[PDB]
RNA sequence: UUAGCUAGUAGGUGGGGUAACGGCUCACCUAGGCGACGAUCCCUAGCUGGUCUGAGAGGAUGACCAGCCACACUGGAACUGAGACACGGUCCAGACUCCUACGGGAGGCAGCAGUGGGGAAUAUUGCACAAUGGGCGCAAGCCUGAUGCAGCCAUGCCGCGUGUAUGAAGAAGGCCUUCGGGUUGUAAAGUACUUUCAGCGGGGAGGAAGGGAGUAAAGUUAAUACCUUUGCUCAUUGACGUUACCCGCAGAAGAAGCACCGGCUAACUCCGUGCCAGCAGCCGCGGUAAUACGGAGGGUGCAAGCGUUAAUCGGAAUUACUGGGCGUAAAGCGCACGCAGGCGGUUUGUUAAGUCAGAUGUGAAAUCCCCGGGCUCAACCUGGGAACUGCAUCUGAUACUGG
C-alpha cells in the first residue's frame, strides 16, 4: 500500500526541502473542454539530491514544517 | 464564441434591476404625505390625476398614487404605499392603499370594493 | 365547499343533461335546456380553442360535484399514476364513494348521495365511512346501514336507478341496501361524450 | 455566580488552583535545577539533580497535574544532555 | 456513553419511536451511530408493530452500548414473541 | 384613558367584538375629518390666519393626553391656530420622530425618555 | 476602475514546548516562500444534506428537520477540569442599567414566556414531567421552558360542512325589450326529507413500558439472609382531557364571500358621465350608442377564501455547455509583429497522466421517487427498495489526447 506522486522539480534552492509541480488534465465542469492544473507541494529532500529540472515520486507523510507534509521517495529522470 | 473563450469569461447572467425599489422588497412601506396635489398626464391623455410626495421610513421620498374617486388626504397623512406604476404619469411607481392607516376608502363604491378600501354595505 | 346554487344552470351553460335532478322528469319540461343562463343565453359563443378545454373540463367536474383545488390534485394524481393520464382521471372520479353510492342507486343524485354519505348513513365493509371522496377499491362493500335503509329517498333512488342503464363493475343487491364495487370501470363502461385529452391539455400548457 | 453550584464551582477551582500553582511550582523548580547544573558542565550535580526530579515529575503525572508524556519528555531531554557531557 | 434508544419521531399523538444507538449527550432526535430497530406503540398488532436487529443491538452491548428501560422492555417482550 | 371593561369566556367571540369598535371609531374619525375640512366651504382661509404651529405630543400616561389637550386647545386664538397631531401612549418612536420631520414641530412629553434609535433621528436633523 | 505580496517571512540545525506532528517558540544558519492556474488588497458571506423552479442542462436558494462550524453585551485573558479558553463560571478593561442609609454594591434573554423599540409583518408572562430523552442517586425519587402538550393567527397543506329531493305558464320584484316577449329561474315560496359539523346530554379506546408490596425458583454464600435475574398474584401511575371514537336530543335549523366579464382571457347589456371623474399587467380606454370609467341586471372564474403588492425560477434559444450571434439589425480592435496561452501534419517504439473497463470502500439519516402498511379519507405518519448520476484506492485495456 504504497499512495505516491509523481511531478517535477520547479525549485531546489531550500536547503533539504524542494518545491514539485504536480501537473494533470481535468475536464472543465460547464465547458467541458480538457484544462491542464498544476499543484505545488513542498518536499522534503534529506540529502538534497534532487536537481531542479529532474522529475521525482514523492510520497504523503507526517508534517515536516509549517507547509511541508511531503518527502521525497526517489528520482526518475534527470537534467534533460 | 470559442469555448476557450467562456472558459476565460463565463456566461454572465444580466442582473434585473428593480421597477420599485424604494420597496426594497417589501410588500408594502409606510410613509408621511410630504405633498398631495394633482398632475396631467402623458399624450394622449388628458386629466388630473391625483397623487402625493410621501417620505417612507427607509427614507426614500417618492410620489405614488391615490387611486379612485375622490380622497381625503392631506399633508402629514401617514399612509401605505404599494409597488404598481401609473403608465401615464411619469415617475409615479408606486399606489396608495385605500382604507389602510390615514387613508380612507373610496366613498359609495359597490364593485371591486377591496381594492379601494370599502367595508360590505349593509344589506 | 359545496356548489350550493341553482344546478340546471350548469347543465345550460355546458349543453348537456349533467343528471343533477333524479331523472323524474324530461329535463326541457323542467327548463330551457338547449340556452345558456342569462340575458345573452340565445347568443352563440364563437368559443377558443382554450375555451373549448375550458368548458369541457367543468362539465366533468360539475358532473361529479368537484372544486378546483381537488379536481386539480386528481389529475396530478392521474399524471402520476401509470397508463394513460386522461383515463386515469376518471378512475379517480369513478371511485369516489359519493359516486359509487349513487351508481348503486342509493341516491337520486351525486348530491343526494353524498349527503348519505356526509350523513353517516353509508358503510363500507361495515364500517362507517363518511367523508365523500374517500376512495373505493375492488371488492368492497358499501351499503346503507341499517338505521337510514327506512328512508324512502332510499327506495325511491333504487326505483330510479333500476330504471338507468346498470353499472356493470358493480353488483348490487337491493333488497339489503348493500353493493359491490367488482372492479374499476374501464374507460369504454363511462360516457363517450366526455373528452378527457381536452382535460388534459388544458392541465399540461 | 447566580447558581448556587456555580458560586460553589467557583470556591473549589480556586482551592484547586492554589494548590496546583504551588505542587506546579515546585516541580519546575527542581527540573530547573537539573538544566542549572547541565549548563555549569558537571555530570554529578546534574545527575543529583535528575534524581530528585525523577519521583517528582513522575509523581505530579500520577496526580493528574500533568500528563505522562511531559513527565517523560522531561526525563528523556535531560538524560539525553547529561549524557551528552559526561 | 454510547446508549440504545427510541429516537421519537411519527406525528403528533401518534408516536412513532426508531430504535438507535448513540453517543448518549447528543439530543435525542439528533445524531446517532446506528439504526437497530423501530417501535410503534400505535400498531394495530394485526401485523407487525416492533422490529429489532437483535444481532447488531447485542454487538454493540458487547462493546458496553448501555440499554434505555424502554428498549430494555421491548427486548424481553420480542424475545418473548419468538 | 376610562371606559367600561368585561371580561369574556373566551377570546374569539371577543375578538370580532372588539374590531367592531375599531370600525366605528375610525369610521367617525374620517367623518369628522371631511365636515372640518368641508366646513369653511372655500378654498382657502377668508383672511391671513392661514400662519399656524404644530406640535408632537406624547405622554407616558393616556388620562394626560386627551385631559391637557383640551386645555391645550383653550389657548388657542384665531390669529395663531395650534394642533395636536399624533399624540402618543407613551415615550417616543421612530415614527413619531419622522412625524416632527415633515411639519416642523416642537416634540414635548409629560414625561419621557429617548430611545436608543430615537437618538440618532434627533441628533441627526434639526429638532 | 486591486499586480505584485512576504522578516517567523520559506527552509535547515539545536534547545524549549504540546496530549501529539509542526516556525508552535527561541537562537544560529541558508535566502528563500507565494503570485496572472489570480497572490496581495477591496466588497460580500456561516458551509452541507437539501429547498424552489426547470423535460433536462441549468437558474435561484440555505426558515422549519438533520450534520459540521462559529458566537454568548463589546475587546482581552487565563483558572478549574477527561473535556472550556465556559450560553445562565472567574479576572481585567469598555459601553450601559439597577440598589444604597452615600461610605459602597449588583447584573448581561441570540434559553422559554413577556416588555420597549424598529417594522408591511410574526403568538401565551399557560399545563405536565404521564410519554420519549438528559443530569444526579443502589433505589425510591428529585431536577429538566429538552420534550410532550395546550393557547393565539385562514400563514400554508388536506378534509368536511354551510343542506337533499320535489316544486311552473314559469308568481311578485329587478333587468333588457323592437311591448310580442326574454331573463333572473327550479331559483324563491310551497311539499315532503335528511341531521355531518357547530349546540346539548350519555358513554368511553390508546399513547403504560414501568415502579411498589408481597411470593416462588435459579445464580450467590456457612446459609432458606441480602443482592440480582426471571416467572406469580394484589393494589396502583395520562399534562393533554370535556381526548380519539360510539350512542341519544332539537330543528334547515347557527355557517358565503372575493375578483373578473375590450383583445391577450372564461364571461354583455342598459343607465350615468363626456379627454371630466376615472381605468390601466401589456396594447390601450374616456369630447353624446363607452361591453374598457362609475352604478345596475346578467354572466365567468375561484370558494373559507378571493384579490392586490412583494419575491425566486419558468416561458426567455433574452449569457445560447446542452442551446445564439457580429456585411446592411447590437457586435471584427484602423493595421501589423509577437511573449504567455490555446491548437497542431505523418511513421515507429515507449510511457499510461487524460480517456476507457472492472473490483473494493465510501457517498449519514431525513427528503425526492417506486411498491406496500397505519390514522373513517386526504394532508400526515411509517416498512422495504431504488436513487444519491460523486469521490477515492487497486488492477487492467492503449485506439485517441499528453509525456
Amino acid at each position: 500500500k504504497i499512495r505516491t506522486l509523481q511531478g517535477r522539480v520547479v525549485s531546489d534552492k531550500m536547503e533539504k526541502s524542494i518545491v514539485v509541480a504536480i501537473e494533470r488534465f481535468v475536464k472543465h465542469p460547464i465547458y467541458g473542454k480538457f484544462i491542464k492544473r498544476t499543484t505545488k507541494l513542498h518536499v522534503h529532500d534529506e540529502n538534497n539530491e534532487c536537481g531542479i529540472g529532474d522529475v521525482v515520486e514523492i510520497r504523503e507523510c507526517r508534517p515536516l514544517s509549517k507547509t511541508k507534509s511531503w518527502t521525497l521517495v526517489r528520482v526518475v529522470e534527470k537534467a534533460v | 464564441a470559442t469555448v476557450n473563450q467562456l472558459v476565460r469569461k463565463p456566461r454572465a447572467r444580466k442582473v434585473a434591476k428593480s421597477n420599485v425599489p424604494a420597496l426594497e422588497a417589501c410588500p408594502q412601506k409606510r410613509g408621511v404625505c410630504t405633498r398631495v396635489y394633482t398632475t396631467t398626464p402623458k399624450k394622449p391623455n388628458s386629466a388630473l390625476r391625483k397623487v402625493c410626495r410621501v417620505r417612507l421610513t427607509n427614507g426614500f421620498e417618492v410620489t405614488s398614487y391615490i387611486g379612485g374617486e375622490g380622497h381625503n388626504l392631506q399633508e402629514h397623512s401617514v399612509i401605505l404605499i404599494r409597488g404598481g406604476r401609473v403608465k401615464d404619469l411619469p415617475g409615479v411607481r408606486y399606489h396608495t392603499v385605500r382604507g389602510a392607516l390615514d387613508c380612507s376608502g373610496v366613498k359609495d363604491r359597490k364593485q371591486a370594493r377591496s381594492k379601494y378600501g370599502v367595508k360590505r354595505p349593509k344589506a | 365547499a359545496r356548489y350550493l346554487g341553482p344546478k340546471l344552470k350548469l347543465s345550460r351553460r355546458e349543453g348537456t343533461d349533467l343528471f343533477l335532478k333524479s331523472g323524474v322528469r324530461a329535463i326541457d319540461t323542467k327548463c330551457k335546456i338547449e340556452q345558456a343562463p342569462g340575458q345573452h343565453g340565445a347568443r352563440k359563443p364563437r368559443l377558443s380553442d382554450y375555451g373549448v378545454q375550458l368548458r369541457e373540463k367543468q362539465k366533468v367536474r360539475r358532473i361529479y360535484g368537484v372544486l378546483e383545488r381537488q379536481f386539480r390534485n386528481y389529475y396530478k394524481e392521474a399524471a402520476r399514476l401509470k397508463g394513460n393520464t386522461g383515463e386515469n382521471l376518471l378512475a379517480l372520479l369513478e371511485g369516489r364513494l359519493d359516486n359509487v353510492v349513487y351508481r348503486m342507486g342509493f341516491g337520486a343524485t351525486r348530491a343526494e348521495a353524498r349527503q348519505l354519505v356526509s350523513h353517516k348513513a353509508i358503510m363500507v365493509n361495515g364500517r362507517v365511512v363518511n367523508i365523500a371522496s374517500y376512495q373505493v377499491s375492488p371488492n368492497d362493500v358499501v351499503s346503507i346501514r341499517e338505521k337510514a335503509k327506512k328512508q324512502s329517498r332510499v327506495k325511491a333512488a333504487l326505483e330510479l336507478a333500476e330504471q338507468r342503464e346498470k353499472p356493470t363493475w358493480l353488483e348490487v343487491d337491493a333488497g339489503k341496501m348493500e353493493g359491490t364495487f367488482k372492479r374499476k370501470p374501464e374507460r369504454s363502461d363511462l360516457s363517450a361524450d366526455i373528452n378527457e385529452h381536452l382535460i388534459v391539455e388544458l392541465y399540461s400548457k | 455566580a447566580n447558581i448556587k453550584s456555580a458560586k460553589k464551582r467557583a470556591i473549589q477551582s480556586e482551592k484547586a488552583r492554589k494548590h496546583n500553582a504551588s505542587r506546579r511550582s515546585m516541580m519546575r523548580t527542581f527540573i530547573k535545577k537539573v538544566y542549572a547544573a547541565i549548563e555549569a558542565g558537571d555530570k554529578a550535580a546534574a545527575q543529583k539533580a535528575f534524581n530528585e526530579m525523577q519521583p517528582i515529575v513522575d509523581r505530579q503525572a500520577a496526580k493528574g497535574l500533568i500528563h505522562k508524556n511531559k513527565a517523560a519528555r522531561h526525563k528523556a531531554n535531560l538524560t539525553a544532555q547529561i549524557n551528552k557531557l559526561a | 456513553m454510547v446508549t440504545i434508544r427510541l429516537a421519537r419521531h411519527g406525528a403528533k399523538k401518534r408516536p412513532f419511536y426508531q430504535v438507535v444507538v448513540a453517543d448518549s449527550r447528543n439530543a435525542r432526535n439528533g445524531r446517532f451511530i446506528e439504526r437497530v430497530g423501530f417501535f410503534n406503540p400505535i400498531a394495530s398488532e394485526k401485523e407487525e408493530g416492533t422490529r429489532l436487529d437483535l444481532d447488531r443491538i447485542a454487538h454493540w452491548v458487547g462493546q458496553g452500548a448501555t440499554i434505555s428501560d424502554r428498549v430494555a422492555a421491548l427486548i424481553k417482550e420480542v424475545n418473548k414473541a419468538a | 384613558a376610562g371606559d367600561e371593561v368585561t371580561v369574556v369566556r373566551d377570546e374569539k367571540k371577543a375578538r370580532e367584538v372588539a374590531l367592531y369598535r375599531q370600525g366605528k371609531f375610525r369610521e367617525v374619525k374620517l367623518a369628522r375629518q371631511q365636515k372640518s375640512k368641508l366646513e369653511n366651504m372655500f378654498a382657502n382661509m377668508t383672511e391671513g390666519e392661514v400662519h399656524e404651529v404644530n406640535i408632537v405630543l406624547k405622554a407616558d400616561v393616556q388620562g394626560s393626553v386627551e385631559a391637557i389637550s383640551d386645555s391645550l386647545l383653550k389657548l388657542s386664538t384665531d390669529e395663531v391656530k395650534v394642533k395636536i397631531i399624533g399624540s402618543g401612549v407613551g415615550g417616543i418612536t421612530e415614527t413619531d420622530a419622522t412625524l416632527a420631520a415633515a411639519s416642523n414641530a416642537i416634540l414635548v412629553g409629560f414625561n419621557v425618555r429617548a430611545d436608543a434609535s430615537a437618538r440618532k433621528v434627533i441628533e441627526a436633523e434639526s429638532l
